RNA sequence: UCGGAGUACAAAAAACCCUCCGAGUGAUUUUAAUCUAGACAAACCAGUCAAAAUAACCAUAACAUCACUUAUUGAUCCAAAAU
């Protein structure tokens, strides 16, 4: 009963920090769809 | 505390909400009502670098006022 | 356990030693100038501004315009101090304004209103209805160009339509005209849009008028891609908002691929996502003016969703949420006698084995 | 100094009254109430002392 | 309701006019209740309200008016349009 | 409150003299 | 069947003007201790300058709708100065023609006391009565 | 009520229905001490009638 | 409270407590504020309105008077014209 | 018996034949309505606030004020008065 234990436990500490990894690497691949949807500013630019 | 958005002000000083939503408490200024002489006063003598603050409790609004829905269609 | 504030505190500049040296306030007027200079600075605590949705605070507006025209602002400010001279100089100006007896040419001011700062205060009433939100998003446009839509109601009479006004559909029933100034050098393109009023989808907007490749100030002699067709609001949800656009080409642009039929009313082909199709000619279109008004239910709708679309008329109604009641006790204690009727399900009585 | 309880009547001819505690050295009192009867204010007038 | 011949013909008109709001497209005229449980108070209802909306359109004198908190800025808002088209240019 | 770091935000009697009231029995002109 | 008839259950309105016109909007009820009420839909600004006369009209959010001020250079250029009680009328009237432009047709002011006597505040709401912008803003519906 | 015991016989509407028929249908219990003074009809079932 | 009479030795019942309260068949009480006429002209409006409320009485109390009273008192009327009629049953009570 | 400050230093509560101030009402008119969501407080009895709605009156008008404003007060039964 306690190796069970400490092979669930190992597992879950892993598997919440792969957790985390996921969600910065979305946050960053989101970051950058914005940059990559938006218009192409034309503002002052068209006559710059 | 002083009342602050959507929150009443009863005749003994009480404080209540009047939306349902989230309490929130808030650090603002103070611009006190020109009808009474005693604040204004207060006011008037504080040097030109000074702002009263003083701490205000918030109700910010959770459910909308209200939705349109299909009752009939002729 | 005190802790260190987390930047400078708000009276610390001032010096406590040495009151009477430092200069009151004396008046009332000034510290309410004061206090709204020092409500709008982005201070480290908790602030209203913070909790009640100031709208992502500063947000990176995208510019998709025509750029500011350019005026030299070194002979502009001798000609504008020199042409008030000639009226300050007025004595009879000065026996007016005296007695206060003097009035304007508004419609003077509005003509130049319209030319100078005319552009950045429609900019702001676009914002302010949330169009750019609804079209571009983020992005904004300042209406450079101005543009005037009018509807022809009676034998003369001509309703205007500027930003953010109220038509009925009534007036609106018939095609509107659009006058604006250009040369005939280029193309512009007009389109109309039920910003709100679609059915199925929210997130999307009909379409009322495209006129497509216009030559110069004559709309009509444009070539015309999707007819005319009058507001149709619902009954229930009112003040609907349409949206005049105007945009300006450089080239023939191929605008075949959103050609509609001619007597076309299926609503289902007027579905329309400006971003999309603004996506598609981003490069050869470019906003340039701006008009739109509000528009609620009037009679006239109804003969739109009958003898036009063939459509059975849909009513809409303001529904509010059902009031909050606690959960009820077995034992209601100090409570009055109507607490039983909070949680009565109906008022006909209801008998059970007699 | 002590001061007099007293019942006034309406004038509208409904019978309402309501009692007001007054000062011993005044004279009668006359009040502008709002009896409910007839949803509209009316004159009152002291009618009878109660209590001092 | 065009062809409800136990109404007058100024009354049958009459009816379209003011319950233009209530009439189908087919010209079927439709009324609603939602008050009582009980499917007989729920028609009873009906013919009461029936009675009455023809009962008010049937008499030439009959034409109430009213003031309300919304017909006051009706009123206004519809003054205030009225002041942006006294313009009297030739149109399209 | 005392813990917070915004505390003492308020303070305001530190800008503005005491102004003694003039007292009925302590009513002089103390120069 | 008719693929027109297809309408969805809920209507989702996204005019932010639509509850405010409507009169169903909540008003930010409160305060008490402090002024102005911030209980309005649109307030009307003025700001009287020592130089030039601003007149604003402002949402709850803090934006500003529709101004008028005498710093415009159409205005400066048909008053004789800006600083006059002639000045603050073409202002209010100014202003009051941009509101019916800009469909705003009701507006709460609350003046100072002292400047509810002022000569030019008491006629400058005067053009705005006759301007055809109304002041008191109608009460909200179950408020 | 009143339906339920025309269905199972335990009244019958050929012959008239009176206090007496009802009770000896056990369909309502009348206890004259208690200041009862007959039966009431009350209209639960006037749709399904 | 006589448990047991001297002379039919059935229970007895409290004069008191029905001559002031009132026993809906749900097993609430029914009773008035204290002190609703006395000296009125000395309490303000919302409390006068207070004390002509018709109130509840807790569990201790509402259990405190059903052995006070026999139970003759917990039976099913059906009075004509009762205003409180209604109130007899509870209804949409979800413990 | 009732209120305020300290003891009880920062949410609430917290004692002594503990240390100090008070209350058992006046002055004035703005004479202060009816009805109901939701809560504070509390052994019980009591005490407090209160949106919406209706009426009153600027014709889309509810906090009586001032005196440290906080305390200025008494349950049934019973008696008297118009009810
Ligand atoms: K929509
Ligand atoms: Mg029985
Ligand atoms: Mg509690
Ligand atoms: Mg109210
Ligand atoms: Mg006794």
């Amino acid at each position: 009963k306690f190796a069970r234990r400490v092979v669930l436990l190992s597992q879950e500490m892993d598997a919440g920090l792969q957790a985390w990894q996921l969600r910065q690497q979305e946050k960053l691949q989101e970051e950058e769809g914005k940059q990559k949807n938006a218009l192409k500013s034309k503002g002052a630019l068209l006559q710059n | 505390w002083h009342p602050g958005a959507h929150v009443g002000l009863g005749k003994n000083k009480c404080l209540y909400a009047l939306e349902e939503g989230v309490v929130r408490y808030t650090k603002e200024v103070y611009v006190p009502n020109p009808s009474n002489s005693e604040a204004v006063d207060l006011v008037t003598r504080l040097p030109q670098g000074a702002v009263l603050y003083k701490t205000f409790v918030h109700v910010v609004p959770a459910k909308p006022e209200g939705t349109f829905k299909l009752v009939a269609m002729l | 356990r005190r802790a260190a504030p987390l930047g400078p505190m708000p009276n610390e500049d001032i010096d406590v030693s040495d009151l009477e040296r430092l200069k009151k306030y004396r008046s009332f007027d000034r510290y309410r100038r004061r206090a709204e200079q020092e409500a709008r600075k982005p201070h480290w605590w908790r602030t209203y501004r913070e909790h009640f949705g100031e709208e992502s605070g500063p947000k990176d507006r995208v510019d998709i315009g025509l750029p500011p025209p350019k005026v030299s602002r070194t002979q502009q400010l001798l000609e504008r101090k020199q042409a008030l001279r000639e009226l300050r100089a007025n004595v009879e100006e000065e026996r007016a304004a005296r007695l206060q007896t003097a009035r304007i040419p508004l419609e003077a001011v509005r003509a130049e209103w319209e030319r100078t700062c005319g552009p950045y205060h429609k900019q702001r009433l676009a914002e302010y209805c949330g169009l750019y939100r609804d079209l571009f998003h983020g992005a904004t446009f300042v209406p450079r160009v101005p543009l005037h839509v009018a509807y022809a109601v009676g034998e003369d009479d001509l309703m205007p339509v500027y930003h953010g006004n109220e038509v009925t559909p009534t007036e609106a029933a018939q095609a509107p005209e659009v006058t604006y100034e250009a040369d005939e050098g280029s193309l512009w393109t007009l389109l109309l849009t039920n910003l709100d009023g679609h059915l199925l989808e929210p997130d999307a907007e009909y379409v009322h008028w495209l006129v497509t490749n216009i030559p110069g100030n004559r709309v009509t002699e444009g070539q015309e891609t999707c007819p005319y067709l009058p507001p149709f609001p619902a009954r229930g949800s009112g003040f609907h908002r349409f949206a005049f656009l105007l945009f300006k080409q450089d080239k023939r642009i191929d605008f075949s691929g959103d050609t509609r039929p001619s007597p076309c009313y299926q609503l289902a082909q007027r579905t329309f996502h400006t971003f999309d199709f603004y996506k598609k000619h981003q490069d050869a279109m470019t906003p340039a003016g701006l008009a739109f008004f509000q528009c609620r239910w009037d009679d006239s709708v109804t003969r739109v969703f009958h003898q036009l679309l063939d459509m059975r008329e849909p009513v809409f109604e303001f529904v509010r949420p059902p009031p909050y009641h606690p959960k009820q006790k077995r034992f209601p204690h100090r409570q009055p006698l109507r607490y039983l009727d909070r949680y009565r399900d109906s008022h006909e009585p209801t008998y059970g084995i007699y | 100094s002590k001061t007099i309880l007293v019942k006034m009547m309406s004038q509208a001819g409904t019978g309402f009254s309501f009692n007001t505690k007054r000062s011993r050295l005044r004279e009668k009192l006359t009040l502008l109430h709002y009896d409910p009867v007839v949803k509209k204010k009316v004159l009152f007038v002291e009618q009878k002392k109660i209590r001092s | 309701l065009a062809s409800a011949d136990w109404i007058a013909e100024p009354v049958r008109l009459k009816l379209a006019v003011k319950h233009k709001n209530r009439i189908n497209r087919s010209g079927e005229l439709i009324l609603t209740s939602e008050c009582s449980r009980y499917q007989f108070r729920n028609l009873a209802d009906c013919l009461q309200k029936l009675r009455d909306m023809i009962a008010e359109a049937s008499q030439p004198a009959k034409e109430p008016s009213r003031e309300d908190a919304e017909l006051r800025r009706s009123r206004i808002e519809n003054m205030n349009r009225e002041r942006l088209r006294k313009k009297r240019i030739s149109s399209a | 409150y005392r813990s917070k770091p915004t505390h003492g935000i308020g303070r305001y009697k530190h800008l503005v003299k005491a102004q003694e009231p003039k007292k009925k029995k302590g009513k002089v002109e103390v120069r | 069947p008719v693929e027109n008839e297809a309408v969805a259950p809920e209507f989702t309105n996204r005019n932010p003007r639509n509850l405010e016109l409507l009169a169903v909007a909540r008003k930010e009820r409160g305060w008490g201790t402090v002024w102005p009420s911030r209980e309005f839909w649109h307030r009307l600004r003025v700001i009287r300058t020592q130089h030039h006369i601003e007149a604003l009209v402002e949402h709850r959010n803090g934006q500003v709708v529709v101004s008028a001020s005498t710093r415009e250079w159409a205005i400066k250029k048909h008053l004789y100065s800006t600083r006059n009680v002639v000045a603050c009328e073409s202002v209010g009237r100014v202003l009051a023609e941009r509101c019916l432009e800009a469909g705003i047709n009701f507006m709460v002011y609350h003046p100072t006391p002292w400047e509810a006597a002022s000569d030019s505040i008491k006629r400058l709401q005067h053009a705005m009565t006759e301007g055809g912008v109304v002041l008191r803003e109608p009460r909200r519906i179950y408020e | 009520r009143l339906q339920y015991l025309i269905d199972l016989g335990r009244v019958d509407p050929t012959q008239p229905i009176d206090l007496t028929q009802l009770v000896n249908g056990r369909g309502v219990t009348i206890q004259p001490s208690k200041r009862d003074y007959g039966v009431q009809l009350v209209e639960e079932g006037a749709d399904t009638f | 409270v006589t448990y047991f009479s001297s002379r039919k030795g059935k229970r007895k019942t409290v004069k008191a407590v029905i001559y002031r309260f009132l026993r809906l068949h749900s097993g609430l009480w029914l009773r008035r504020k204290a002190g609703y006429k006395k000296k009125l002209w000395k309490k303000t409006a919302a409390r006068k309105r207070r004390l002509r409320e018709f109130v509840f009485c807790n569990k201790t109390q509402s259990k405190l008077l059903d052995k006070m009273t026999t139970s003759f008192w917990k039976r099913r009327n059906w009075y004509a014209d009762d205003p409180y009629q209604k109130y007899q049953d509870r209804t949409n009570l979800k413990v």
